[PDB]
């Protein structure tokens, strides 16, 4: 079941830079049976390279590909707004039809520290029985961001939900929303309540809390 | 022009049986290799089954014994029925045609397929308040099923900072989801901000108004 691996998982490159894309197989398959794929997100597939050399139709002269053996090479000489993407590597050559785990291709933004607000459960919320605080981490880069509950200085793990945003069409920003929820006595069986935000674009760790009805 | 319309992808208990359909525009089914790839929510594509032009079908593993692929020529439609079905089924599809006896060359649009043993249900809107400069306001809508939920703000007169986070299944089986803009702070108790919630498969209309807290 010839095993293609993908490098690297996330690229992030900015409009006009040189993308180079791999794609290393487990057993050789010949040159002419490896295609490369473009995808954008809510869009299906398309076919961008056969033959590992070779362009379909369509395909602008800065898509490009090379390689043999297990080893082959995706390269897009001058990168385009349109350009990123996610990008497959597949072998057809035996039986098995194998992709790539896929290769996103993102624009580098600079690295922008996340705005971090908190936000405690309403009187209706707790009313209804179930608290859930909120963490929002709004127009923040790249999209690998820690968020930790503390709950009176104890972590909490297992029991709180992230839910990322798809990357700004302006500014190419994410915004991340950490949901904690917990039953409403274990909620009002302690006082402080923290988002510790651990992200590149944060030279120290910034801690977001609050007090129990307060 | 080469154009595969998909449909019958629909919501379904688990265990249940869906016939996807794809017609074709431009070629013969029957004279081509008609194949259909799944890509699972967050996941690569992996190809599911295909049928050639002599009437042989295979299957992948994954769905052999329970999917069953067909072609009907008079309609040039290409059938995959889906029984025994659970919750690793739920994907995007996509019909493809094969030139070259491996290379997806053309795509259709994908239907989605929903595997979920829950009940509709509809959402509970709870507020998240805010509290210089910049002030970050939002909405919790939590405890909905199915998917999706359209939300504004000020009935559609806000756009600007809106970023509305994809909804994440709970283990409860519903959805939650959070909709947060900035704003200035001074408009904070000047002006009413209400986030309105649709949610159509439960026909539920929810308009909640977000004022400031202590």
């Amino acid at each position: 079941e010839i095993v293609l691996t993908q490098s690297p998982g996330t690229l992030s490159l900015s409009p006009g830079e040189r993308a180079t894309l791999s794609c290393r197989a487990s057993q050789s398959v010949s040159s002419s049976y490896l295609a490369w794929y473009q995808q954008k997100p809510g869009q299906a597939p398309r076919l961008l390279i056969y033959g590992a050399s070779s362009r379909a139709t369509g395909i602008p002269d800065r898509f490009s590909g090379s390689g043999s053996g297990t080893d082959f090479t995706l390269t897009i000489s001058r990168l385009e707004p349109e350009d990123f993407a996610v990008y497959y590597c597949q072998q057809y050559g035996s039986s098995p039809r194998t992709f790539g785990q896929g290769t996103k291709v993102e624009i580098k933004r600079t690295v922008a520290a996340p705005s971090v607000f908190i936000f405690p459960p309403s009187d209706e919320q707790l009313k209804s029985g179930t608290a859930s605080v909120v963490c929002l981490l709004n127009n923040f880069y790249p999209r690998e961001a820690k968020v930790q509950w503390k709950v009176d200085n104890a972590l909490q793990s297992g029991n709180s939900q992230e839910s990322v945003t798809e990357q700004d069409s302006k500014d190419s920003t994410y915004s991340l929303s950490s949901t904690l929820t917990l039953s409403k006595a274990d909620y009002e069986k302690h006082k402080v309540y923290a988002c510790e935000v651990t992200h590149q674009g944060l030279s120290s760790p910034v801690t977001k809390s609050f007090n129990r009805g307060e | 022009e080469v154009q595969l319309v998909e449909s019958g992808g629909g919501l379904i208990q688990p265990g249940g049986s869906l016939r996807l359909s794809c017609a074709a525009s431009g070629f013969t089914v029957s004279s081509n290799y008609m194949s259909w790839v799944r890509q699972a929510p967050g996941k690569g594509l992996e190809w599911v089954s295909v049928i050639y032009s002599g009437g042989s079908t295979f299957y992948a593993d994954s769905v052999k014994g329970r999917f069953t692929i067909s072609r009907d020529n008079s309609k040039n439609t290409l059938y995959l029925q889906m029984n025994s079905l659970r919750a690793e089924d739920t994907a995007v599809y996509y019909c493809a045609r094969d030139l070259g006896t491996g290379l997806f060359d053309y795509w259709g649009q994908g239907t989605l397929v929903t595997v979920s043993s829950a009940s509709t249900k509809g959402p509970s809107v709870f507020p998240l308040a805010p509290s210089g400069g910049t002030a970050a306001l939002g909405c919790l809508v939590k405890d909905y099923f199915p998917e999706p939920v359209t939300v504004s703000w000020n009935s559609g007169a806000l756009t600007s900072g809106v970023h509305t986070f994809p909804a994440v299944l709970q283990s409860s089986g519903l959805y939650s989801l959070s909709s947060v803009v900035t704003v200035p702070s001074s408009s904070l108790g000047t002006q009413t901000y209400i986030c309105n919630v649709n949610h159509k498969p439960s026909n539920t209309k929810v308009d909640k108004k977000v004022e400031p807290k202590s």
